[PDB]
């Protein structure tokens, strides 16, 4: 795992050089946007089984024939493992926001689930569409946009880390296809 | 690599739990103490050349038995490992400092450097020489601040801690 | 139970239970039908963390792993060694026990014998201050003998016992003082919850533990502490000692008695009933005829080392106090 | 018990290590937010009555087929019941922001709540009516702080989140 | 383990009541001394290995029996464990002032130590030397006084600390005799 | 599968020996209550529908707040994933009905019936009064046989207390 | 693992309807088949190491190449571990005999043991060989033909239950080709 200051080591590690000025420069900016790194990771974390909820109900209820006799959704047993798979891909997104970076992700979720899948012939297309509500799900929630908690938050802008969080969700969707 | 934001996901990982307010104090403390140590990190970046010219310098102006027959003074360029090992340390302390954990000086430069120091006949002593030079040769109001220098010295005292 | 009667020695001493045996014998990874594996799993967690009580709660611990046995990802071995690093399996073992009440379990739940010599805790102690803690786990499970005995698909059970792995005596009797039959688990057994390490003293010194069934008599015996006289001056009068040395080796073998419930109520003096001191209600003994408050037995569980022709009368004495006998063992 | 304190040191002792600069930013963080938690700690230690009866008061303003057949309400004793579970549950509330992490309260109420609600009939849902009653009715600079009151929905949030 | 916030839980969970505004005082206090218990334990953190050395280093050179064939110290393996059992000391004292209480301590370090010492044959008056050897020397450390290392902290008053640390040195101390 | 063969063929395996005399006796048992087992699934095969139909509207001549605000009677499709679920439920019955085990029952219906129902907010008490409503409605000798009856009764016994 | 119910069930499981009287009364006819199964399965059992005996010594007496030096049962360890396989074949084709279906022997025997055998360099046409030894002289045995025991059973025919015996075996011997 490696975090925002690790990747900035890192990448400064290969050439031998210290931090320098501009790298550090980009990681104050990382430091001012902190708390609001840090409210927003409090966003997606409240609410984030209500998250799984919604996502999974609108997977099935876009794509009914999940629930179909036959299908990968058709079993109790299918539902359990279904859910906690979508929970377990919020999980290490939001390690993934903490961090400011994919490292974690890419080496901890991302890595042998697309092969996982086709030996177990979970259908690819419907997991980034669960992918993708729980995207527009989390950025709604990390905007203060949802329709049924509209919380009291300090005022602001956070465009940057909206887009951030898509980043991540769009990795993982693009990682499952 | 030991900073507080990976060992807290680490941690939270390892639970299997979401990461909670804990986790959220924690970090809200790196992005507390960040300030100084970036200060310090920007100064070491600044003067790192002088700093392991005085250290190397003063590395021999204590033990000078080890340009003598040889044990390791035998040629210019063993002179110059000994100061690219020490630009690697200032490397590594910069590195550290960035980050705020001893974790990246420990995991490049400490873990495994015994058998390695053991094995090519290389005394530590000497480096802990050059370490307490430097350490010795802060200055408390003239550089950086109260907790800057506090910060640079810990980081320090970790190498000397971990070599001795 | 009785150790002969049904030929089955074994079982009565209260590891009738364990020798249910769990290999994996279907290739190919499971698809819906959960059950097997849902038994191996099962059976993983009654080892590893010896019948410890996890929740759905803690079923959320783990999941993750869980879901990797289930999967062309880990042998048991490797499962085994998932549920051995993770967050529940240290909070039990590791971080309320000291590092060699730590080492006797991670033994009783990856290995299944208890460590015999010193040599095995100087290791794996060392193993763990060079490293760490996962370290120390792995060294565990990466050594010749997980290997051999369980071969990465046999989930690990109890051969501490058995003579198959040679150890020594000492180990046979220490694997019975760190498994007291199916109830007790390692959290819930006496002398080895939480932290206390289960066995230090007989545990370095490998010093031969008289065996207490389970059940039976006295289940419920803890033996009391012995300091070392004058070198690290300690107290002398807490047990019998385990060696009787002679001019009273005569008068027949010398055995030594452990005695397992003592108490007031049931101390009585032979005479059934309570015995009162006073007319109305004073019970303890009089020391010179002067009310003491002092328990007649002191702290449950006094050993007593008496010779053979004197065995029949402290036969009788324990049993008039109606203090119970755990057991006796010729010295 | 997860706080900062016992993640950084269960962390650094799990390694083996003495506690490095990184857990010391991490409780420098505690020591940031600890006034918030505990300004939080002080108003619910203030007014937990009038909270607890809102909360079940409000209960029973959703479902009263409870108290019909009988499920849980053929007794004053078994709103009582109600009522009491509400007060451990802002117990709980008020220990885990006294510590600052949800540890207390998922050791002492979340550990094996399911197979008790399960078992003994008792639908968890109308908890989640009391616990999002409560949530919704807090007041921003009316109540307590900014932070103290972003503390406090976080820990009632972990309340709901862990029991749907 | 249990800081000080977990034991004023406990205390008010047998109490059975909210936390309330008294402990909550006195933990305020324990806040407010917080960078000084900070700077304490990086005090005694740093030049830690010294410490050690300085500590058996004395243990041998008073009592040179020990050194001496036939000693407990006598042997370089049993050196070895010698020099890692006063680090270890050290490592506990540290959580134990990190944590402001002594939990970690008395449940993993302490607890069975006097039998596991009487059961190698360690002498246990020699290692009670070496701990208050210890004491001392950390105390010396931790209110600037080092003779060697003088090091600049804003000047303050930090008795309650000292006396802190010492308490914890004079439990093992007491606890290993 | 659970089933008397599924099983003793499993224990005789695992045992790592030929299928000795005792595995035959519980097998001559399994062909023994068979064609009671066999008789109770070709009657459940019969009436499924009023089976359903009864169960689900004896459901809500139970608890009718289920289809007020809405927990789960926002829709006639709701209501109809309703009969589905216990069509799903008696179409198990006539499978493990057939098996003679409650082996097809618990690994297509009961395994991980929880985490679905805790997280999908569906509350278990009215599926407990939908089957102990069809568990009430036997007739003795009326309906099937003693065997199918008491047959029918212990599979849908192990329903609730799966559930319950 | 899955018997005749099981498969039964299983098949009218994805056929997603109630098992239905049709495939209920082919069931009825192995329940009435019962018991010449119970006793098929005993013929089987008994006498069965000396299937294994004689199927093993006519593999190496048919073929003596086996036994030549360096050959695959040219060694006494090597004798062993042949005797052990040829039993173990034995034992679950006897399980297939009392599920009434392959569903054990497919899963458990049949799989992985193609790329055994070549791993290990045992010649294949060489257990197929006694694969069919094992065939012919296991069915003799369940139809009361063998040469050394004809032992006293109830007077009946067993044709099916003999052709199903041997789709076991062919099943075995096709498996290692
Ligand atoms: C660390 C990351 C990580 C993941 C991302 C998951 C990925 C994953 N899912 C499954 C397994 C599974 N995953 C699903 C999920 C699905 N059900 C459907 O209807 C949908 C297509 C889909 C949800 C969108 C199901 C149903 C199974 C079980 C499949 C089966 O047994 O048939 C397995 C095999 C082990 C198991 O059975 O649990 C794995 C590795 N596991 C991990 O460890
Ligand atoms: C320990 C826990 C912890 C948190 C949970 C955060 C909470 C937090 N957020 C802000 C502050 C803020 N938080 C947000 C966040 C947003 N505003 C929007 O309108 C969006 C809905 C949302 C996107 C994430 C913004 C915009 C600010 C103000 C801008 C800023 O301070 O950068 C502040 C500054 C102080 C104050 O406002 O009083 C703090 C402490 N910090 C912490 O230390
Ligand atoms: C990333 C961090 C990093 C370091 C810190 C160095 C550490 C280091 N130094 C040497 C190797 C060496 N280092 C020195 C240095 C010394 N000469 C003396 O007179 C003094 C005692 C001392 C300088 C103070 C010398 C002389 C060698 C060569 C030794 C030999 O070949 O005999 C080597 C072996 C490989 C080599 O020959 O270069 C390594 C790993 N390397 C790294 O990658
Ligand atoms: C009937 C036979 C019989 C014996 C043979 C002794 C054996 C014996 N010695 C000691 C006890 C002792 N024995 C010694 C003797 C030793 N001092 C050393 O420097 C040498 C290694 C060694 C002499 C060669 C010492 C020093 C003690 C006291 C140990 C202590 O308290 O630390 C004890 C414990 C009780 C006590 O303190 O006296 C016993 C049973 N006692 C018996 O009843
Ligand atoms: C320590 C934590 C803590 C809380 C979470 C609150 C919770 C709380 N609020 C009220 C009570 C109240 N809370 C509010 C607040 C407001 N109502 C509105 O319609 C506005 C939107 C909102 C301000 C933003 C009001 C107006 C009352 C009184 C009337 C009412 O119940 O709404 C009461 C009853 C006692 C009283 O009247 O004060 C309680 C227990 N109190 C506490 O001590
Ligand atoms: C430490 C934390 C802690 C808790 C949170 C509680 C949780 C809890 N509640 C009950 C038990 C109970 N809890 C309730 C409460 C309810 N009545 C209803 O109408 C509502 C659905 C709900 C209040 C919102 C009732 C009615 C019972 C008794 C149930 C019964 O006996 O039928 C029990 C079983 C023991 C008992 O009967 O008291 C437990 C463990 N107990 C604890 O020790
Ligand atoms: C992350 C690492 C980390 C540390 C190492 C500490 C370092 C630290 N110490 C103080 C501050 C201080 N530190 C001390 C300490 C003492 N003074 C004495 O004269 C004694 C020798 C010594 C006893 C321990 C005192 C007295 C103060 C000032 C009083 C106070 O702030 O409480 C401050 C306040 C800010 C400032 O002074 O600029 C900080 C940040 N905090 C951290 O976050
Ligand atoms: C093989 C067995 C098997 C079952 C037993 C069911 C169980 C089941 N039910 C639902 C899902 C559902 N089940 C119900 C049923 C209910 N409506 C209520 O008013 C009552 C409380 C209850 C009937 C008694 C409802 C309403 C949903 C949809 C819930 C929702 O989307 O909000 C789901 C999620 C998928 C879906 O939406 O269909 C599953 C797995 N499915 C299976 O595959
Ligand atoms: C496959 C499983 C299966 C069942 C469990 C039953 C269940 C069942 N019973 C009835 C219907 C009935 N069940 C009974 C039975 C009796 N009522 C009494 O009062 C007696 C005590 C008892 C006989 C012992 C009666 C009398 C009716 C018709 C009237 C009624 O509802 O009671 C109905 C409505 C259709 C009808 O009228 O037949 C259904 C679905 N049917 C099935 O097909
Ligand atoms: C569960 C099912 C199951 C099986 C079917 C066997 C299959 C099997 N056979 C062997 C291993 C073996 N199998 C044979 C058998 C042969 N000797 C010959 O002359 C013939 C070609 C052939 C008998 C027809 C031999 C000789 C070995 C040992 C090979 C060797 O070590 O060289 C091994 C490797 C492990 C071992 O040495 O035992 C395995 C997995 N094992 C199982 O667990
Ligand atoms: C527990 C052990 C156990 C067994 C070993 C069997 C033994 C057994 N076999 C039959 C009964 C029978 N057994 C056979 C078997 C055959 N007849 C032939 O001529 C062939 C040689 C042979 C092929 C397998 C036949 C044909 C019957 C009679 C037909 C039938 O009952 O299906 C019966 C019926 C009762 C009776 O005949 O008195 C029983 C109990 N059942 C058991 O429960
Ligand atoms: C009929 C089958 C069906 C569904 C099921 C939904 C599922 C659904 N939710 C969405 C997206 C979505 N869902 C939620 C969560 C949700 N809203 C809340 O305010 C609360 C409290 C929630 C949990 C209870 C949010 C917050 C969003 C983002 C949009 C928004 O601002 O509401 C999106 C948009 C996806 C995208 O942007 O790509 C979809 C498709 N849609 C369907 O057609
Ligand atoms: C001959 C066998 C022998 C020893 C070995 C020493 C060991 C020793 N160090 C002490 C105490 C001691 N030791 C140090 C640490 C030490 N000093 C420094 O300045 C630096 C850099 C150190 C590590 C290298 C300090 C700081 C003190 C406190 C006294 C002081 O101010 O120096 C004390 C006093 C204990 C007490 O106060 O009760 C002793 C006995 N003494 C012996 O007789
Ligand atoms: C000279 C090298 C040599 C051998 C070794 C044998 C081996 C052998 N046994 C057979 C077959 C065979 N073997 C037995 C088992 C055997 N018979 C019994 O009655 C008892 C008690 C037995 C164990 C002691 C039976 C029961 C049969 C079936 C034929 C029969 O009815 O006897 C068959 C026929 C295979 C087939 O049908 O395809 C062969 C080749 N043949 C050889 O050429």
């Amino acid at each position: 795992m490696l975090d925002a200051f690790s990747r900035v080591v890192v990448n400064s590690d290969s050439k031998a050089a210290y931090v320098g000025g501009s790298d550090l420069q980009s990681l104050k900016t990382f430091i001012s946007d902190g708390n609001k790194r840090l409210d927003a990771v409090n966003c997606i974390v409240s609410n984030a089984s209500c998250i799984v909820s919604d996502a999974i109900s609108g997977m099935i209820c876009e794509n009914p024939g999940l629930i179909a006799p036959g299908g990968n959704c058709y079993t109790n047993r299918r539902m359990a493992a279904c859910l906690r798979d979508g929970e377990i891909i919020l999980r290490y997104v939001s390690y993934a926001l903490l961090a400011g970076d994919s490292s974690v992700l890419d080496d901890r979720c991302l890595n042998g689930l697309k092969e996982t899948y086709i030996a177990l012939g979970v259908p690819t297309a419907s997991t980034s569409r669960a992918v993708s509500i729980m995207k527009a799900a989390s950025t709604a929630f990390i905007m203060n946009t949802a329709s049924g908690r509209k919380i009291e938050i300090a005022a602001g802008d956070c465009q940057a880390l909206q887009s951030e969080a898509a980043a991540y969700f769009d990795k993982v969707g693009s990682a499952v296809d | 690599m030991k900073s507080v934001i990976t060992t807290t996901i680490s941690a939270a990982d390892a639970a299997g739990r979401f990461p909670s307010s804990s986790d959220l104090e924690s970090i809200q403390g790196n992005i507390q103490r960040a300030s100084a140590r970036l200060e310090a990190a920007e100064k070491l970046s600044g003067n790192h050349e002088a700093v392991v010219k005085e250290a190397g310098d003063a590395c021999f102006a204590k033990y000078s038995y080890l340009k003598n027959s040889g044990e390791a003074g035998d040629s210019q360029e063993k002179i110059n490992k000994c100061y690219r090992d020490v630009d690697h340390y200032m490397r590594l302390i910069n590195y550290s400092l960035v980050v705020g954990g001893t974790g990246p000086l420990d995991e490049w430069g400490i873990a495994g450097s015994r058998e390695v120091y053991r094995t090519l006949n290389l005394p530590g002593s000497a480096y802990i020489a050059s370490f307490t030079f430097t350490r010795d040769r802060l200055c408390v109001p003239r550089d950086m601040s109260s907790q800057a220098g506090v910060e640079f010295v810990a980081a320090l005292d970790y190498v000397i801690n971990s070599l001795s | 139970l009785g150790t002969v009667l049904g030929n089955s020695s074994l079982d009565k001493l209260g590891l009738d239970k364990f020798v249910d045996r769990f290999e994996v014998n279907e290739a190919g990874r499971p698809d819906g039908f959960s059950a097997d594996y849902e038994v191996i799993i099962r059976a993983c967690y009654m080892q590893i963390f010896a019948n410890a009580y996890i929740m759905e709660s803690e079923r959320a611990e783990m999941a993750k792993a869980e879901s990797e046995f289930r999967d062309g990802r880990f042998t048991v071995k490797e499962f085994c060694r998932a549920l051995a690093k993770s967050y529940q399996y240290r909070k039990r073992f590791f971080d309320g026990r000291p590092l060699y009440g730590a080492i006797e379990l991670c033994f009783k739940h990856i290995l299944g014998r208890t460590p015999d010599g010193l040599e095995h805790y100087r290791a794996k102690s060392a193993v763990y201050d060079t490293k760490g803690y996962e370290a120390f786990i792995d060294a565990f499970f990466d050594d010749g003998e997980y290997d051999a005995f369980y071969d990465s698909y046999c989930v690990p059970f109890y051969r501490g016992h058995l003579t198959t792995s040679n150890l020594s005596m000492a180990a046979f009797t220490h694997m019975f003082q760190v498994v007291r039959g199916s109830s007790t688990s390692d959290k819930a057994n006496p002398r080895t919850m939480t932290n206390q390490i289960t066995l230090n003293q007989a545990g370095i010194q490998s010093i031969p533990l008289a065996v207490v069934a389970p059940g039976a008599d006295g289940a419920t015996f803890l033996a009391p502490d012995a300091s070392a006289g004058s070198w690290q001056t300690g107290f002398s009068g807490a047990t019998k000692a385990r060696t009787s040395h002679g001019s009273r080796q005569e008068k027949g073998k010398m055995f030594r008695i452990e005695v397992a419930n003592n108490t007031q109520y049931s101390a009585v003096g032979g005479g059934s009933g309570i015995k009162l001191q006073s007319r109305s209600g004073k019970f303890y003994k009089m020391r010179n005829m002067a009310p003491a408050k002092v328990s007649t037995f002191r702290r449950a569980n006094n050993v007593y080392l008496v010779p053979f022709d004197e065995l029949s009368a402290t036969y009788i004495k324990i049993h008039k106090n109606g203090g119970s006998i755990a057991s006796i063992t010729p010295v």
